[PDB]
């Protein structure tokens, strides 16, 4: 895959450039399986109104991985921004 | 001693539908004429008709409908506060009702014509129109218009929509909303409706938080638009003096609403509020609150429209998008209104003839034809194609090919057969609906507005009378027979087509072009003349003289399925592809890729053994698939681009319980449901109705491992057709998507 598609495949399938660069503080969602289960549902309550289907410790990891993988569409804040609660994510 | 005036009727609406005393099987209907004299000055007029039960059952097509049912529906529609949205119970009932009242208006009173000069009379002793006559003096005033924008947040409870959609599965979601308002009219009392009617004289804007409550923002007044008129009437049905309030539309004539986000519930609610406001004071009769549109039926409809069967009496035209040519579609809607008396597209196929008088005309047309076509009609089975064509796996070239079409052959043939059965009609005056179809056919080449009418009036008429299909397809079969007979004389060779449109080849040397034009033109002349001669011999006479269209000259032509044909003229590099489904925005890019791959693969006419060409063709086809899937990645996040338009007939994905929450977005869904298959979590692929969610959308990554598979499926169909049609057969072009380039998405 040569051209702009190489750059596309890189960002689309690799951790964002500024995600593994030493930063002064952390920024993300850290909680036990029980709490993060509730927070994932709460994030979906603000995510369902615009397209995300409802998902009525493996389910939690699958849902978190799917949220993390979802890519940024232009300048719009990404899908995981509902859980992480920042627009710089 | 009858009064006489000079006016043009701008609209015809239904005020009252009553059952007089000592009556059992005939009901009277009062019609409101919005007449305007010269220089635009408008005086309101009224007429009465008398429709019998037999006529109702004729325009309905069945005897299930009765006079009592119609009068009960009209009485229910008398009050919009108690129950609006009356047509939603039996839409066919109101459709037939408008059809018969217009027919009786034409019969008893006389010939009527919107936006046209008309000498009108009246009887003061009773006070209604008595006779309408076509006039021949006056440059009638231009049909002025007013631009209307209306948006309302009718807080419909989602669960009711879900339940009503569960009762009838493939219910277009606008019908679900509309049924929700019908079952709970109080929901139409509370809505943040905003209205802005701009005219050429004065603007008018209102804003509401609750509809019944006084406005939270005013502009102009109701009186600037409307001139409320109280008119006394003495119908034959009502001996006592009956007074009617009407909303005379001063300044404007009809409404122009954008069809982009048109909400039939919005206009229904606004007009219900106006109805309540105007007819709040008693001492006068109340009109009919009836509206029809594609949103009023479970399965929906192709063409957006908003009928005004009663209150307020002003036609409202929805012109969907088309911003570049907005004036063109506004003029087309105005012409469609004026010609077909405003019944179209609400009344349906009954504009021409009652749905049940057709079984007689078709039989009366099977008799006046020639003896051969008489049987040819009777032996028509769906898709017979009794003509020498090409095997669907085949291709031709380099030979001089040409495509031909008769513009509007089904409509013209239907008109001629309707005239053949015209003598068989009960009423000679009941043939005026047979004058609108000739007006449509005559004006079809001149103006495209008649076109879209004829491409829907004809197929729907063929559904109203199933027996008309076997007649039309027999006449067209006869036309194709003489096309084939005349083809041999002019070196033309029938190779494929679908009747009115047919493509063929020429037995001329495939290098000379100076004489090519001559033969291509002589073939057109001879085929047109011979088909016209057969039609004349079959007694069928066309109003607009028949014309054959040279829709392109090409050198190579390849066909794979019955409808899939690709033509290419190497000299000018002009091509044409048909049979590839355009079921979304990605299918257009696929079609372009196919039309470039085929242009490159038939450019391989370099002298080679046929075996070599098959491989150097398959390689290029695989490379084209590669370049398509590579570009697919750069648009993987455009869900609207990876969207498919599912029809209300096709099997559809099940509606997510959150798509029932679109608010003023569920109303846009009339015909098509645009679905994108996304892949949440893993393994499971779920469908998202794209146009039922607010924008910008947030979704899990689009399952391109499903849409690209279907796009590729049809690409391999075309490529297997061309590979097995130009060179030796035996090769089913398959692209290993699951292995070569599956990783990109899944």
């Amino acid at each position: 895959l040569d051209g702009d598609t190489a750059k596309a495949y890189l960002r689309a399938r690799t951790y964002a450039p500024g995600a593994l660069t030493p930063a002064p503080a952390y920024c993300g969602a850290v909680d036990s399986a029980t709490k993060m289960m509730g927070r994932l549902a709460d994030a979906e309550k603000l995510l369902v109104p615009r397209g995300w289907p409802a998902f009525a410790t493996c389910g939690i990891v699958k849902r978190l991985l799917r949220l993390a993988a979802t890519e940024q569409q232009g300048p719009t804040p990404p899908a995981i921004a509902a859980l992480i609660r920042n627009a710089a994510v | 001693d009858i009064v006489w005036v000079e006016e043009s009727v701008s609209a015809i609406t239904l005020y009252a539908v009553w059952l007089p005393p000592r009556a059992r099987e005939y009901f009277h209907a009062l019609v409101y004429f919005v007449c305007r004299n010269a220089a635009g000055e408008g005086r309101a007029r009224f007429a009465e008709v008398s429709v019998t039960a037999t006529e109702l059952r004729d325009f309905y097509g069945s005897a299930d409908v009765s006079v009592q049912a119609v009068v009960a529906a009209a009485r229910a529609a008398t009050t919009p506060a108690a129950s609006p949205l009356e047509p939603l119970e039996n839409p066919t009932l109101w459709r037939a009702l408008y059809a018969c009242v217009l027919a009786a208006l034409e019969r008893q009173t006389g010939p009527v014509a919107l936006f046209a000069p008309l000498r009108i009379g009246s009887d003061p002793r009773t006070g209604l129109v008595v006779k309408v006559e076509r006039a021949s003096w006056g440059p009638p005033a231009a049909p002025r218009a007013a631009l209307l924008v209306a948006e309302a947040n009718i807080d419909i409870d989602p669960m009711a929509l879900a339940a009503r959609v569960a009762e009838h599965p493939d219910a277009r979601l606008a019908w679900a909303r509309l049924a929700a308002i019908r079952d709970t009219p109080q929901c139409a009392s509370a809505a943040s409706l905003t209205v802005n009617i701009t005219t050429g004289t004065a603007l008018f804007a209102r804003e509401y938080q609750t509809l019944a409550f006084p406005p939270i923002k005013k502009e102009g007044a109701f009186g600037d638009l409307v001139e409320v008129c109280e008119v006394g009437l003495r119908p034959r049905g009502h001996p006592q003096r009956v007074t009617a309030r009407v909303l005379l539309p001063r300044d404007y004539d009809y409404f122009v609403s954008a069809g982009e986000k048109f909400s039939a519930p919005a206009l229904v609610a606004l007009f219900r509020q106006w109805h309540t406001t105007v007819h709040a004071a008693p001492g006068a009769l109340a009109p009919v609150f009836a509206f029809l549109g594609p949103e009023f039926e479970v399965r929906g409809g192709p063409v957006p429209y908003f009928a005004v069967l009663g209150f307020p009496g002003w036609p409202t035209f929805t012109v969907p998008a088309t911003a570049e040519s907005a004036r063109d579609l506004v003029r087309g809607a105005a012409a469609a209104y004026a010609a077909l008396l405003g019944a179209w597209p609400a009344v349906g196929a009954r504009v021409v003839l009652p749905p049940r008088a057709w079984p007689g005309v078709a039989s009366a047309a099977a008799g006046c034809l020639l003896p051969a076509v008489r049987e040819a009609v009777a032996r028509w089975h769906p898709a017979t194609k009794i003509i020498q064509l090409l095997d669907p796996p085949a291709a031709v070239g380099p030979v001089w090919t040409a495509r031909f079409c008769f513009p509007g052959l089904r409509a013209q043939l239907l008109a001629a057969l309707a005239d053949l059965g015209g003598s068989g009609l009960a009423d000679p005056h009941g043939r005026t609906g047979l004058a609108r179809l000739d007006a449509l056919v005559v004006a079809a080449p001149s103006e495209p507005w008649a076109g879209a009418v004829l491409e829907r009036l004809v197929p729907d008429t063929c559904n109203a009378c199933p027996a008309l299909r076997q007649l039309l397809g027999g006449v067209m079969a006869a036309v194709c027979l003489q096309i084939e007979e005349t083809a041999s004389s002019v070196k033309f060779a029938v190779c494929g087509g679908d009747g009115g449109a047919f493509w063929g080849v020429f037995n001329v040397d495939p290098q000379d072009a100076d004489a090519a034009s001559g033969v291509i033109e002589d073939a057109r002349r001879a085929i047109e003349t011979a088909v016209g001669a057969v039609l004349r011999a079959n007694a069928v006479r066309l109003r607009h003289p028949l014309c054959l269209a040279l829709e392109g000259v090409y050198t190579h032509a390849v066909a794979w399925s019955q409808a899939g044909v690709w033509f290419w003229n190497s000299r000018d590099n002009t091509d044409h592809l048909g049979g590839f489904p355009l079921r979304g925005p990605a299918y257009t890019t696929a079609a372009g890729v196919v039309r470039d791959t085929l242009r490159r693969v038939l450019g391989l006419t370099t002298a080679c053994v046929p075996e070599e060409d098959a491989l150097t063709a398959r390689g290029l086809m695989e490379d084209a698939c590669d370049r398509l899937i590579l570009d697919a990645f750069n648009k993987r996040l455009d869900a609207e681009y990876w969207s498919v338009r599912v029809s209300p007939f096709e099997a559809s994905d099940p509606l997510p319980p959150t798509a029932f929450r679109g608010g003023a977005l569920l109303d846009a869904e009339h015909y098509w449901r645009r679905v994108v298959r996304v892949c949440p979590g893993g393994g499971e692929s779920v469908g998202v109705p794209v146009d039922l969610y607010p924008r910008p959308l947030v979704l899990p990554p689009v399952d391109c491992a499903h849409h690209l598979r279907e796009i590729l499926r049809e690409i391999e169909l075309v490529f297997t057709g061309v590979l097995a049609g130009v060179w030796g057969e035996g090769g089913k072009f398959v692209y290993p998507f699951d292995d070569k380039m599956s990783f990109l998405f899944a």
